[PDB]
């Protein structure tokens, strides 16, 4: 009857939406990247009386996460040294030495003719790689990759070490963050508060297993798109950490061979003691105990009456049928193979072998290569297992999978939604102008 | 910040000056893009409130009457058991005829001044 | 619709400010960011000047500038009615800068005063 | 007189001007990654009721700025693609002689050489074909000694699709209608548009195909119709149809140059091997010319004689007419369209087509593109919507030259204009 | 433009009109960066006097009082006396201070419009 | 009893770090630098401000380095890389028309290179000379810089002659100037005026002595960070100039040579007529008492009865050991030890060598071709200043420098970039409403 439009502005509200994000933190790539400073302050403002849905598989962050690590990573191999000079034939026979375990035969010793700082003349260098970076045409062999791609040297003094990176909202947006302890993946929370940046996330690039990212509050969160789709991965959160003692045994050195007026490469050089393979030990106790509370939350999809079975994987790459980890400056593809053969029906320790690979082919694509340089002496390293990629095949089957690499980032940013703010907007009230 | 958010409609209105602040205050091509669209959306709703004659307020009132059209709760029940998230998506279908209405309403009042400011 | 007053007369084209002004602010790619932030910078230096002659915030502001004959030597039925904007325009094209600064004179004066009226209280 | 001073801002007024114009798109085309702007169907033009406005075609710098982003996007596209410079060796060629149906004489021939491979320390012996007019027993290719030949990936597609230019915001752009506009002068029936009408980058020559018509006859224009040197743009009010063909069979042989670095070669002719050509319509050509020449008296003189004759510029770029056909390039002979006399006192027309793959476009001569071959046999059906003409009784003659004349004959109808909302008028009112 | 720069405040005052005038008409991510920047540090200030009630207005008076905190120098040798620049030195820690009152006591005198022109 | 009253148009400012634009009136600083300035003198004079200057650890010369050095670098990103010639040379040492002066300096060079088709080659020969070409370590010599970096041909339509260069300030920033004539680079300055742009600035290229520029208003004035820190260098400003002409007496022809796909090297022709060594001429009198004038100013930080005497430089490569004159398209290296011998007919010549190969900027993972120029090069210039070092009862001075930020602090020491801040708050007898 005698109510008037009021229009207000700074009005609290909002809408899903898409936008662009930037990243802040604390020879590093993300260092560099990174060049806004976080504040140490967090500024979490908790949203009292609110119902925010969420759904973590239409997350666009997951897509912005994605294309900024493609990105990075392929910027950061620009400017430097082509090894297209090094796609000529090689003589390679088998490294003599001693090598024990199942490694004789794993190394070549391969000689070849390379160009020099002078166009008149080529040189005779040595240098070993490993079987996985090398293939045979007949003593002749390829580097693999010279049939598809160039392949680049990676820059010595670029670090690739995953750092925390903080995501932050620009202004006009904001990031809403789930804190429901048994957050499912999708729908309404309780409890959501309001971020300017999101907490740091490491961009650990791995399969099967993901190391170094959050751990479940209580239990283990198993959070699918389906379930029942058994095409769909189920990414498994662990409320404890299962620690993995990684190492690359042999003492190495470089061989720095001039290719050209100001371009060189590194080439393994030779190996200094003895040479043994490559592994990984996992606590057998805490990997039994681990896999006995994710089973147990498993049956809640499942049934109390049934049986869970796990399985060695399978596939025609050793990006997913190996565990894919990067340990220092060098890949490994560690054989998980006796870690998930238990059934499940209601001091020690496992060692996984791991083969190395030095030329490598990142992201799933075909036309790019990058050569890993060698590194210097004897790698070790301790890494934390938070979660799990697993896939489902009347008694169930579970296997290791993962490496379309969203999935190790839906693991940590499924709690943020991105929302625009919407400040101007109306109601009736009693005030009328003049 | 949208820390009032959940809150009534009538609590709410009491931080807007916190909404509006830090709605301006906050390879590298994507960051100037970033930038200028905030200052775009910014401009946006200045120039509505300034074109509707609301200009420097956080709160303004007009001469466009209520339409039971659009709602017809009353003002207990719009104000005191409702935040403003629910009241945007209950009449979220009207805003453009509102705020047609509005540019309406503030044309024929400059009019009118200049005719008076005239005698 | 945009500019459809145009062809208009003076005194018609009156009732479209509205139009023409919520279109202003918009309604290799580097050259649309180019553009996307001039578009800005223009509405910006006329907003600026509007403030700076106290008509922020008004389609039509009345000031104490008084006209002078020299600009234009016309009555009102010969400038509101039998003309359009874009003869008027032309018309007085060469007084533009004068009346600009007259303008900034007047509000400068206007503000001073203010202040010295609500001081004397 | 108490006359006072107002201000008033959102005044329809403006200022001739130049900017920077957005491109956008209706709905692997090179023109699709780029116009990624949506336009709006129904667009909305506003009718302006009394606007007299001073159009300039040929002062428009709409189509300069049309030019440019064309070079521009033509030249980015080509940038990650295969370059040929490994074919820059010489060559061992003989001339195809299996099953020609006579008349070439040479102009297909076949050629090997020794180029590279997968790796570095290994060479191959490769065969492929080509076209005399690419190739200088002993032959080099045409562009091997200046510049560099760079093959266009074959995954891109230069088909034109209709390109629609915007204002952006402080800015309009006008639009001509005025029946039988000339060019230049005054227009009446102006209206304001956010965005033309869809021009397709077309990029022939003397033709000028898949453009607008007249509606209600034939339009003559040109800067100065008296300089004598000056082309000579002929709108058509209905279209010509034009059926053009390469018959022969072919086929595409993948050579490997490098790591993932591929050329395409012509390979093998199936089936008889026979000349390119273009079919155009007897009777609506000898119709087309009759209304040119009834327009062009009007300038000339009813007693005068237009007299058509063919052009001398024997380049292939003036004295042929290029299509672009299939992304093939046809360069075809037109002189049998024009040698007539008009005094005022099916019997289709074959015109015989040259192909050439090597291709120096927009006449720079620093750069250099090779067209894939296209395997299986080409057919285009195509609208004339234009000629371009040229004179020096005096006589007429087909011309040829750069591409702005091309696109002026689209953009001729719009111009771009500055808003300028802030404005000053009298008034009897005071501040207070 | 900063002819009164070394100026007394009471004089200064007077070229307000100068200094503002100039602010937004006087390598391409360089150039977008140096606009957008110019673009930004404008339309911070001009939000800030919308929030504090002080919109389209070079000079203007509020109801938030002087402390003696701030400044305890009398009125004749802060108008008279002394220069801005001499002025922004001794007015520098006690600036957020203030902005915060400013705010303060818009958010209440918006509400009492409001508040008024319903009855 | 007072209230807060708010202003806005403040002449206030801040110290401020911001990017400056490039404003002017084939030049490498053409299409690069598009704004025409300077229609109309500002100079607005601040009266009643003292403000504090300092010319080091300035923002201006930071950029105008950084962008200098941006600049050079984009001008040959086009041009040919010289992937060729680093093939061995078979040289002669050339003595048809040369004196003893120069014996062994020119090189008569023939070697194998591409051509146009990929496997075919062709012999061509040129003229080097002697700093530009080493012995191979295995008559066959290299080029210096072959071994390890690309060296990337100047580009021949591309002049580098200096243009005076104006720096602007972005709006919401100014640029305040010292008008001070006794300032020496550092501290409060009295006599401050705000501009736009700067004056025009000439980037010129030098080390040891300071070339085109701006002069002294009065007195010679000598410029240090710290006077008593030997670490330090000295920039004198004559307050007169010296007119030194230098020339390179050697009628050159140029040998257009085709590389790969149309790709043009510039080799060194054969030299018509007489063959001599370059040099620049220094008027005597005028150097003797422009010294006089130096220590004059000098002896005021050292003492009134102590000694003063000149020295040639200490060592290094050519870029700090000798003049590095700047022709118009050639690079000299002089010999200024006979300017810099006394203790405190009419002309001094100096003996100059010419360097081809470039490695700019103490860089070395860069080198520049710069191809000949044919005919006969005379430059004429006015010295404006000294880059001194200093190292008991005598102080010893010689030339020194090479950073080449030191070529810019001695034009850019008098502006400062400050922020304006427009808005304030001051206490008023006015109350809202
Ligand atoms: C999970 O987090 C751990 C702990 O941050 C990661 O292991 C650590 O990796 C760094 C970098 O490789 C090692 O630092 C090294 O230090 C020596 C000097 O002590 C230096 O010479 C090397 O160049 C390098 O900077 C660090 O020691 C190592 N920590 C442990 C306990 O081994 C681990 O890699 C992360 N997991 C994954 C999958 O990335
Ligand atoms: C004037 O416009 C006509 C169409 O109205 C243009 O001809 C058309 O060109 C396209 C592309 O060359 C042809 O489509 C192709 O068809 C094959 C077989 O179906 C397919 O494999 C290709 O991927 C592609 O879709 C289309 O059939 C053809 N239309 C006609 C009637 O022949 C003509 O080229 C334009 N004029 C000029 C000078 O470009
Ligand atoms: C210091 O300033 C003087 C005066 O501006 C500079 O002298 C000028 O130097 C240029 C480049 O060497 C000479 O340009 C050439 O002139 C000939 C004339 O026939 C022309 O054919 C060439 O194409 C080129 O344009 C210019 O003539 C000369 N000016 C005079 C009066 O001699 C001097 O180079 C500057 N010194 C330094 C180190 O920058
Ligand atoms: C274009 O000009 C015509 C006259 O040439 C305008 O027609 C007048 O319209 C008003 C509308 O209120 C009538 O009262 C007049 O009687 C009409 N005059 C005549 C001679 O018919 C027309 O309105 C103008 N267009 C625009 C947009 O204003
Ligand atoms: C993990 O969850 C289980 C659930 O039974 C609980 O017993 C255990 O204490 C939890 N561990 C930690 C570290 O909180
Ligand atoms: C890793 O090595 C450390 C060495 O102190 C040891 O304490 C830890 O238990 C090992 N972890 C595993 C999983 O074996
Ligand atoms: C949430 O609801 C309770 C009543 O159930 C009320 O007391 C509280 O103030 C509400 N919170 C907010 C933010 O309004
Ligand atoms: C709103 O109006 C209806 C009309 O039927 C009435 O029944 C209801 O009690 C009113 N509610 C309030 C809060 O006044
Ligand atoms: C402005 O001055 C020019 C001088 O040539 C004159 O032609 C033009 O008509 C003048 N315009 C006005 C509005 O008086
Ligand atoms: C191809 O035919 C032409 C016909 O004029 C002849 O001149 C030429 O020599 C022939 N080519 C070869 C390789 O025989
Ligand atoms: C030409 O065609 C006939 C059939 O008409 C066929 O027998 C003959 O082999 C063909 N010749 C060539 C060179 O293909
Ligand atoms: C390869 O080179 C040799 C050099 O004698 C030549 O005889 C042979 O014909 C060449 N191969 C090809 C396909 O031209
Ligand atoms: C403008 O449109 C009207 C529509 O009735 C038409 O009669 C008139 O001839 C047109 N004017 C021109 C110049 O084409
Ligand atoms: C048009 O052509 C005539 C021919 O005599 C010439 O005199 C005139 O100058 C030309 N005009 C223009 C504008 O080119
Ligand atoms: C035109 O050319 C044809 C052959 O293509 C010829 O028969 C005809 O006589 C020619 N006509 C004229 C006017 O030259
Ligand atoms: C500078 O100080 C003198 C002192 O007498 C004063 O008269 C003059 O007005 C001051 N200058 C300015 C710009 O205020
Ligand atoms: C402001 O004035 C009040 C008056 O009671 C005083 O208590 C207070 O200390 C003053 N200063 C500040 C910073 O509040
Ligand atoms: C060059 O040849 C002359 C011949 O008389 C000789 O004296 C001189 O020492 C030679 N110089 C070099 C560097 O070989
Ligand atoms: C070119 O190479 C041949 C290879 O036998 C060699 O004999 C000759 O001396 C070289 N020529 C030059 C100028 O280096
Ligand atoms: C430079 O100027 C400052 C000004 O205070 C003075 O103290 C210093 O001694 C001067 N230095 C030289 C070398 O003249
Ligand atoms: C060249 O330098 C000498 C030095 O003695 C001087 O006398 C002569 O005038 C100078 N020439 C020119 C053109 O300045």
């Amino acid at each position: 009857e005698n109510l008037w439009v009021t229009v207000y502005y700074g009005v609290p509200v909002w809408k899903d939406a898409e936008t662009t994000l930037f990243c802040a933190s604390d020879h590093n790539v993300w260092a560099t990247h990174c060049c806004v400073p976080t504040d140490p302050n967090p500024q979490e403002i908790h949203l009292e009386n609110v119902t925010e849905e969420f759904n973590m598989w239409k997350n666009n962050m997951v897509e912005q996460m994605h294309t900024d690590i493609i990105s990075l990573w392929d910027q950061s191999l620009k400017p430097c040294v082509k090894l297209t000079p090094l796609c000529v034939t090689l003589q390679c026979t088998n490294v003599t030495n001693n090598i024990t375990d199942d490694m004789r035969g794993e190394l070549k010793n391969c000689s070849f003719n390379m160009t020099t700082e002078l166009r008149d003349k080529k040189q005779k260098v040595y240098s070993l790689f490993y079987r996985l970076d090398v293939v045979q045409i007949n003593k002749e062999y390829r580097l693999i990759n010279c049939n598809t791609s160039a392949i680049t040297q990676a820059c010595p003094k670029v670090s690739f070490e995953p750092i925390p990176i903080h995501y932050c909202a620009p202004a006009g947006f904001a990031i809403l963050k789930c804190k429901d302890k048994k957050f499912n993946g999708t729908g309404p929370c309780t409890n959501v508060s309001t971020v300017q940046c999101t907490h740091g996330i490491k961009p650990v690039v791995s399969t099967q297993l993901l190391l170094n990212g959050s751990l479940a509050e209580e239990e283990v969160i198993i959070r699918s798109e389906n379930i029942t789709n058994n095409a769909k991965n189920i990414l498994v959160q662990l409320n404890e950490s299962v620690q993995i003692n990684c190492t690359r045994p042999n003492n190495n050195t470089r061989k720095s061979i001039r290719i050209g007026p100001g371009q060189w490469f590194y080439a393994t050089g030779d190996i200094i003691g003895d040479i043994r393979q490559a592994h990984c030990n996992v606590s057998k106790a805490t990997w039994n105990e681990t896999l006995g509370k994710v089973v147990k939350q498993l049956r809640k999809h499942f049934g109390n009456n049934t049986i869970i079975r796990f399985a060695n994987s399978s596939g025609g790459d050793l990006e997913v049928t190996t565990h894919s980890f990067n340990c220092g400056g060098e890949f490994f593809y560690c054989n998980t193979s006796g870690l998930f053969n238990s059934t499940w029906i209601s001091n020690d320790s496992i060692t996984l072998p791991c083969r190395i690979k030095q030329i490598i082919n990142m992201w799933q694509r075909i036309g790019q290569a990058m050569y890993a340089p060698p590194i210097q002496g004897v790698i070790r390293c301790v890494s934390n297992i938070t979660g799990l990629i697993l896939t489902r095949d009347t008694t169930e089957t579970f296997r290791p999978g993962g490496g379309d690499m969203r999935d190790n980032w839906r693991s940590e940013l499924y709690k943020y939604k991105v929302v625009k703010i919407e400040p101007l907007g109306v109601a009736p009230t009693r005030c009328k102008r003049r | 910040f949208l820390g009032a958010a959940g809150s009534t409609m009538g609590a709410a209105s009491m931080t807007l000056t916190v909404q509006a602040r830090n709605l301006l205050s906050g390879w590298g091509i994507k960051q100037l893009q970033a930038r200028v669209l905030a200052v775009e959306r910014y401009l946006r709703d200045q120039q509505l409130l300034g074109i509707w004659g609301c200009s420097g307020k956080l709160i303004c009132c007009t001469n466009v009457p209520w339409n039971s059209t659009w709602s017809n709760r009353n003002l207990s029940e719009i104000w005191d058991n409702m935040t403003w998230l629910q009241w945007d998506k209950e009449i979220s279908n009207y805003t453009q005829i509102i705020y047609g209405l509005l540019e309406e309403s503030q044309n024929q009042q400059e009019k009118n001044e200049q005719d008076l400011l005239a005698l």
